[PDB]
């Protein structure tokens, strides 16, 4: 699983 | 204990490409993303990139699109960052932090730096250079100057004299440095016991020692 | 981007004191799926990478000192040291977690409160070797002083001098809470050899008037 940044 | 470990930094020429790895050790690699934070010589921190814990996500700011990749193998535990079109602003220490997947809280873990200096000067040893003075205290000093690049290591008598000592932070020049320093002895020490200051430049494999003269 | 704005730059305490520090976001950091504001604190110390302190805005992390109190939302935060000991004088920065690209903050410095102390100024003509060379450095060491304000100021033939000059300063020391500045004029030999006095003067909050080192070539 490859999750984006919470910060994107 | 997680650890982060970066290498790759070395003095490369306005231009040139560089590429730093970081390995890491003590947590799921996979599970989290990773960071290139960077530190400048006026003591300022910048975020570099970001990566997914899988990689297909990647993150830059305008400064570093075009001559940065952040890049991981989750198979060797590394993080990588090829750095190409290299500038002099670019000079820094560069650490990598890992991303907190769970928490979402801050860096937590950071490694412990690698220094990249961006540029083109020639290694230049110093000149040494004693300054005697023109009551109680006598102050003398040493001027280390012209050389390239950092460090000299400078000593007042092999480290035997360590008290009253006082070496100032280097100055870059028209891409050269300059330092110096200050002991102070008292008036029955000098003459009557000789000071001499002792400047390596491992660089270029210099070693100088100089006896300040009345 | 949100610019992060700490002030003060440098805050100067005395242990056993209460201190606020402010950091301010240019938008909000507040994130509402994890219902926080995405601000953290960092503190690092001279040799090490920056080490949390505080995250969303006022959780502290695990082992950090109960001193250490983090306050504030949206666009206006705080970090508090109740009182302040040694072990403290450090670099505070605040960051923006909250959305790309991530900015710190440009730090606040805590620098340690001790009595005045004028400079022990020395000023040293140029040695032989460099004399050797064509160059004439004139170097005015301005060792242990409080506080950080000193303006130094070279003088040849009695007219102030501007261009050759080269300060560095050092931090506070460790065993005495004091600064120490180096002053060097280089020039030519030429230039050297065409005047006489050469004039180190400094001003420093401890004396109504500078103090004049100086010497005839």
């Amino acid at each position: 699983y490859d999750v984006p940044d919470y910060a994107s | 204990e997680v650890q982060l470990v970066e290498s790759g930094g070395d003095l490369v020429k306005p231009g040139g490409s560089l590429k730093l790895s970081c390995a890491a050790s003590g947590f799921s690699f996979s599970s989290y993303g990773m960071s290139w934070v960077r530190q400048t010589p006026d003591k300022r921190l910048e975020w570099v990139a970001t990566i997914s814990n899988g990689g297909g996500y990647t993150y830059y700011p305008d400064s570093v699109k075009g001559r940065f990749t952040i890049s991981r193998d989750n198979a060797k535990n590394t993080l990588y960052l090829q750095m190409s079109s290299l500038k002099s602003e670019d000079s820094a220490m560069y650490y990598c932090a890992r991303r907190e997947r769970y928490d979402e809280n801050g860096f937590a873990y950071w490694g412990q730096g690698t220094l990249v200096t961006v540029s083109a000067a020639k290694t230049t040893a110093p000149s040494v250079y004693p300054l005697a003075p023109v009551g109680s205290s006598v102050t003398l000093g040493c001027l280390v100057k012209g050389y390239f690049p950092e460090p000299v290591t400078l000593t007042w008598n092999s480290g035997s004299l360590s008290s009253g000592v006082h070496t100032f932070p280097a100055v870059l020049q028209s891409d050269l440095y300059t330092l110096s320093s200050s002991v102070t002895v008292t008036s029955s020490t000098w003459p009557s016991q000789s000071i001499t200051c002792n400047v390596a430049h491992p660089a270029s494999s210099t070693k100088v020692d100089k006896k300040i003269e009345p | 981007d949100i610019v992060m704005t700490q002030s003060p730059s440098s805050l100067t305490v005395t242990a056993g004191e209460k201190v606020t520090m402010s950091c301010t976001s240019s938008q909000s950091l507040f994130n509402s799926g994890k219902q926080k504001n995405y601000l953290t604190w960092y503190q690092q110390k001279p040799g090490q990478p920056p080490k949390v302190l505080i995250y969303w805005a006022s959780t502290r992390e695990s082992g950090v000192p109960d001193r250490f109190t983090g306050s504030g939302s949206g666009t206006d935060f705080t970090l508090t040291i109740s009182s302040v000991q040694a072990e403290d004088l450090a670099v505070y920065y605040c960051q923006n977690d909250y959305s790309n690209p991530l900015t710190f903050g440009g730090g606040t410095k805590l620098e340690l409160k001790r009595a005045d102390a004028a400079p022990t100024v020395s000023i040293f003509p140029p040695s032989s070797e460099q004399l050797t060379s064509g160059g004439a450095s004139v170097v005015c060491f301005l060792n242990n002083f409080y506080p950080k304000d000193i303006n130094v100021k070279w003088k040849i033939d009695g007219s102030e001098r501007q261009n050759g000059v080269l300060n560095s300063w050092t931090d506070q020391d460790s065993k005495d809470s004091t600064y120490s500045m180096s002053s060097t004029l280089t020039l030519t030999k030429d230039e050297y050899e065409r005047h006489n006095s050469y004039t180190c003067e400094a001003t420093h909050k401890t004396s109504t008037s500078p103090i004049v080192k100086s010497f005839n070539r």
